[PDB]
């Protein structure tokens, strides 16, 4: 039965049992429950007053960190000559290349949330002469637009698509994307083919297809050449989560499935997940005196 | 207009900030909202399902053969069977379950531990059990007449096939801490110790040799607190195919 | 009046005539741990008068080149009686302390003890950049003698030292001081092996002194604990 | 402070302290026993 | 008795006294009470009315200034060479490396505070071209966390430990730390070992701990190195403090520990704090005329 | 939007500000409160608490012995036993004191101090002192019919150990300063001097040479204002280990 | 000025001029008298 | 957060201006307030003194 | 055990209460003195100064 919960639970001060057909620390593991043995029933316990809030574990404290989704270098500098990105990168959406944001989305099935996006840029000389207050243009290209195909193509004239143009002198460009599933919650996983034939993507959900990420430098070339890092951080918020899972135990592999390989010894090997001890008799860090 | 001053933090990016920010799609209308099963709210929801202790974790042991372990009829009195280290910070049987998972993405926690324990012999095998529990201080017991003194519960084998020992919360701070210094006094929770109180008694027909599977949760006197990097986890490249979103 | 002092505490009596009032630290009076502030959700034990009575140490000699005496709590008491078994198998412990000094002479010595109880005592080393050890920390029913008693071994100053709760037995005045120490901590109980609370602390500002013939001039350390419980029941550490 | 139109633009919601973790601890049809559980 | 003080008390006209059996001005200082003598008591007396408020010395005031807690200075440059701070440090978080700060702590036995930080970052031209207007990322990392091994490693993707991101060209960067103890307060001292065994750390209680700060130059190298300086200062704020201490009188060998030497000579030596005189009856700023 | 124009120290970073500021934990659950003994809410709540002055400030006197002055028997009248310079700002018996310590790290203060002065001789010694304050104008008087003509309190010996005198607070401005020049007007409170009365006197069994301890606090009609930095602390290098925080 | 939705956020508490400066200067189970004190 | 958007005249000292700015000292206690012979609280009353 | 600290002062004694501690109503005048109906135990002085 749903409750509201603020704070851990009280004890309170328990006495001797000695009850015929009474066994509150006998269990039936095989229904699927969970033990509901109290500590009251296991031992004498004093009162407890409990205080600890519980507002840390709260899912939406927990999802709600701006972690880093996306990571790319580029040369702004004439690229006539190149063979490369050209003063402007495209991006498809993506949430599965950051192992430490991945893992903890992929505690749950089904995820509704809007994203707040925080735009950070950096820039250094190609080997020194002063780093320059260039403009950025980051341009969101839904499903089925075209992407930019040149820095100066006409597509950047962003007649309809969402553009946010920001400084390096700025703070960091932000803005809200809303949830924007076409089903009520995002599918984490998804144990089906993305299309009517039997060639399609396994494991990607159609429906939670976002788009590109398409960002040029606006500025021209200078007469030197300078390296541009953007990073992307994504913070879900709004969140609501459905059916817990089982934690990633083995290093992800891909951004396209959950394949795996294991670490070559334990911990986290494929036979092996904990780390070894000489016998279950044996007490690692034992206290001796 | 009005006079104003910028004040330090002025135009910082803190991860854990808390503000609005501008939509980047005016009016658009999300999907409804349509029940699902299996909500959940608070991560302390998922830290009271119990789930499979890794005991057996010896070489020797492959893969599902380090979730359980056996038990065989003695011909000696009072014998040490198993031993559970309790630091879940630390490497080690509980590091790999749903409450040790989730806690490791904090730094402090406090509350009661259950662990549950199921016997899958024969049905004509029998036998008891003590299960202790020593708050820390001194060695783990190798002894039943020492590791009876602690709190502890005997179990009888019979149709109900499990029995709960409740770590209780014994601590003289509000907090434990996750500590790599795992006798640090923040830290050590002291431990558990598995000693037969009767033996294992079975007929020829039956297997010789039987099986416990242990459990572990959280009981709902238990709190978490200070997220951090949980260092279960992490990269030393891009992953296969990452670049090819760029492509 | 209140020169006559009579202590009662379990089946231990103490009875001074020359008493000077005596020290409530902070104006608190020792207590169990209410329901709102416990953390340990087991039963404690409270074993009353077996552990709440008044111990008494080994009594130093007071000569004139002496430094000053310390004792730390609850380690000096961790093994004694009843409650020394009751902190060796429990995990948590709480409680009180009752501190009782005794120093007598006659009317023609001279001399001044201040005895003060010092919360969280962190010991320095002198002259070295390694913090103290173990052994130099741990030193039981015997206690410790002070290195520097004019910076309190801790580069402070004994001249400020009566910021802490204290009595003075100034041998023409008084011949006893008595200091109640309430459960002082950050937490609401503790290890009592890997922490002390207070550091009781004797330190003869005037020296003793006399033109009589000498004798022993003993001063003798008598401490109840007060309100004691222990919570986490396991084998003795001990 | 929200002046933005669209209400997905606000700041996070962190109020929602409804739990029912026995969907997760005891998804049982007949409620457990604080007899004997089978 | 608890009382509400917002000024300095009054003085109240006092008269002639010769009353046998009162004797306010003998005192017993045995009994650990301060002297209760009156100056009314001890002279005769004008009536002031005392208007001087006292609100400077509340230990809020006292306490809540903002003061240096860590300096660090590391190259900016290209390190493939260097065997070194390489574009990023990692500090473990203490109050006690700066002395003035320190001595104002020390004055209690506990604290309960939570910590206002700000982050000031200077940059110079290694032996000129200009300065860079770089961008920092600053990363607390709780214990058991892991610390970042590299300026581009994965760990600073920070996909839930708190990270601010700030320009040089900002002003400083601010965020506020709660009170985050194990306890009730910390221990500004602790008369204890950290661990169960008898090897650990004396005088450092293990409950204070609060974690790593981690920062880094989040741009590339330029050509050029530069030096960057971080200084980070606390503000305690919203205040509790018990137990009254002694001053440090010696000067501080160390921030592990209480260990004292002091001056060579007076003041501030281990045998004499306060400065000589040549005599108990030599007045040393003798007025004469 | 809001029109607006920035002032004069916008983007400071003033070490004394007073602002709120973005928090780094959201949702973050502080340890409850819990009572400890001796909260302390202000600082003249410490200066109030009487601490042993450094009277005996001389080179042969060493460590403890700085502490306690030494009376003899005389046989000459009316003769002056100590002084005590009264200038907390310069270095003397008074600044290692707790009102001396909290009050150097303000710059002005006000009101009345009290000194108390214990007897610890044997039971069996007799005496009368005269203790006395000389307001600020001249020299510090070397006689007893000059220093009786001050404020001044007149101490026997007996069963109450300890005397006090006051210094009440007698000054033409409101406050005074913690000034380096001790002769200026704003700065100079006057004298303590310490005569004999009549005489120590003590039988052959008795030491024929006893101690007195002063101490000094503040009372409360006391205030301090102006916070600066304390001179009695600084460091001319890193301490020990903490280049080590960084590695 | 507090928009920040955590409290230990704001800005600083200089409001409590509560004392009890007894409990440094008179902690004596008996109340002395302004009788001589012993 | 609030959408603003600055003016001209942003940024500068102006020396007849007139706003509040940031306590240095915070709860610092000003001397109380005397009495004094003369008060002048308009210069018109200084040029009215022949 | 059971015992008083005593300070000679200006009252000239103390008194040491033995308390009845017996498992039986009544203890015997018995000449075994090591019998458990008889044995009352011992009272022991020293210095504590
Ligand atoms: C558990 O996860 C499965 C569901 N899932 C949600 C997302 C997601 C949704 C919306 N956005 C995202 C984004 N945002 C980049 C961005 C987009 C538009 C922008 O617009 C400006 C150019 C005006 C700016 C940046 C980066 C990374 C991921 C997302 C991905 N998967
Ligand atoms: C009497 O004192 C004993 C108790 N005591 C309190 C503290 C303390 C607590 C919290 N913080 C601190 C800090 N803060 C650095 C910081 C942390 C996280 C940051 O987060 C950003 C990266 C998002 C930024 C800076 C610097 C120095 C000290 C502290 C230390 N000891």
């Amino acid at each position: 039965i749903e409750s509201i919960i603020k704070t851990a639970t009280d004890t309170v001060k328990s006495e001797i049992n000695a009850e015929l057909g009474v066994v509150p620390s006998l269990n039936a593991v095989e229904t699927g429950a969970t033990s509901n043995t109290e500590p009251e029933e296991a031992i004498q316990t004093r009162t407890v007053i409990n205080q600890h809030g519980v507002s840390e574990t709260l899912v939406e404290n927990f999802l709600s960190r701006a972690a880093l989704v996306s990571k790319r270098s580029f040369e702004y500098k004439d690229h006539t000559s190149s063979t490369a990105d050209k003063n402007f990168f495209k991006w498809t959406i993506n949430t599965r290349s950051f192992v430490q944001l991945r893992r903890k989305l992929e505690l749950f099935t089904y995820l509704r949330f809007d994203a707040e996006i925080t735009i950070l840029t950096t820039v250094a000389v190609n080997g020194y002469v002063g780093l320059p207050d260039l403009t950025l243009q980051a341009m969101f290209v839904p499903t089925g637009a075209l992407t930019p195909e040149k820095q100066d193509s006409f597509h950047w004239q962003s007649g309809s698509n969402a553009s946010v143009f920001f400084k390096i002198s700025d703070p960091p460009a932000r803005i809200t994307i809303p949830f924007m599933c076409i089903n009520s919650a995002y599918s984490v996983f998804y144990d089906g083919f993305a299309g009517f034939e039997k060639n399609g993507l396994y494991g990607i959900n159609p429906a939670d297809t976002i788009g590109n990420l398409c960002v040029r430098i606006v500025n021209e070339h200078q007469p030197v050449g300078f390296t541009v890092t953007v990073r992307v951080y994504m913070k879900p918020k709004h969140i609501k989560a459905w059916a817990p899972r089982p934690p990633r135990t083995l290093p992800y592999m891909s951004i396209a499935n959950a394949n795996y390989k294991g670490k070559e010894r334990a911990p986290n090997a494929l036979s092996a997940i904990i780390g070894n001890r000489d016998s279950v008799k044996t007490m690692p860090h034992n206290i001796v005196n | 207009g009005v006079p104003t001053y910028l004040l330090p933090g002025s135009g910082q990016f803190l991860t854990t900030d808390d503000h609005s920010s501008a939509p980047a799609l005016p009016c658009f209308n999300p999907t409804p909202e349509m029940h699902i099963p299996g909500q959940v709210r608070n991560m302390l929801e998922v830290v009271q399902v119990e789930s499979m202790m890794e005991i057996n974790n010896t070489e020797s042991a492959v893969g599902m053969e380090r979730l359980k372990v056996d038990i065989s009829a003695l011909t000696d009195v009072d014998q040490l069977l198993f031993n559970i280290p309790l630091d879940i910070q630390l490497d080690g049987p509980l590091r790999n379950t749903l409450v040790g998972n989730i806690s490791r993405y904090y730094t402090h926690w406090s509350g009661s531990l259950e662990m549950t324990f199921m016997f899958c012999g024969s049905f004509m095998a029998a036998g008891k059990l003590i299960l202790c529990y020593t708050p820390p201080g001194g060695s783990c017991p190798t002894t039943r007449e020492t590791a009876m003194l602690g709190t502890h519960i005997v179990w009888d084998f019979g149709l109900q096939s499990s029995v709960t020992l409740i770590i209780p919360w014994i601590s003289g701070s509000h907090y434990r801490m996750f500590n790599n210094d795992a006798k640090s006094t923040n830290a050590n929770v002291g431990y558990v110790t598995c000693f037969m109180q009767t033996n294992l008694i079975v007929p020829s027909e039956s297997s010789d040799t039987c099986s416990l599977i242990g459990f572990i949760a959280a009981k709902d006197d238990f709190s978490l607190r200070l997220m951090r990097d949980s260092p279960d986890i992490g990269q030393l490249d891009h992953l296969h195919a990452a670049e090819a979103a760029y492509q | 009046s209140d020169r006559v002092l009579q202590l009662k505490l379990g089946n231990s009596a103490i009875v001074t005539q020359e008493a000077a009032n005596y020290c409530c630290a902070y104006g608190e009076w020792p207590n169990y741990l209410p329901d709102h502030e416990a953390v340990a959700i087991d039963k404690p034990t409270q074993p009353e008068t077996a552990t709440d009575r008044f111990y008494t140490l080994k009594s130093v000699k007071w000569e004139t080149g002496s430094t000053g005496w310390w004792w730390k709590l609850p380690d000096a008491l961790n093994n004694i009686g009843m409650f020394g078994q009751n902190v060796q198998h429990h995990y948590l412990y709480r409680s009180g302390f009752l501190i009782h000094v005794q120093c007598n002479a006659t009317k023609f010595h001279q001399g001044a003890l201040l005895v003060v109880a010092i919360p969280e005592h962190q010991r320095g080393a002198h002259n070295t950049n390694t913090s103290p050890g173990f052994d130099d920390i741990m030193k039981g029913e015997e206690g410790g003698t002070f290195n520097h008693p004019y910076v309190l071994d801790d580069g402070t100053s004994l001249a400020c030292a009566t910021i802490f709760p204290h009595q003075w037995i100034n041998l023409r005045t008084n011949n006893s001081a008595t200091i109640v120490l309430p459960w002082m901590n950050a937490a609401p109980m503790d290890f009592p092996l890997r922490h002390n609370q207070w550091t009781l602390a004797i330190i003869p500002v005037v020296p003793l002194g006399t033109r009589t013939t000498s004798s022993m001039v003993p001063i003798t350390v008598s401490i109840a604990p007060m309100c004691c419980e222990f919570n986490g029941l396991r084998h003795a550490i001990t | 402070i929200n002046f933005y139109k669209d209400s997905y633009a606000a700041s996070a919601s962190k109020q929602d302290f409804s739990q029912d973790p026995s969907k997760f601890t005891e998804p049982v049809v007949e409620g457990l026993k604080a007899a004997p559980v089978l």
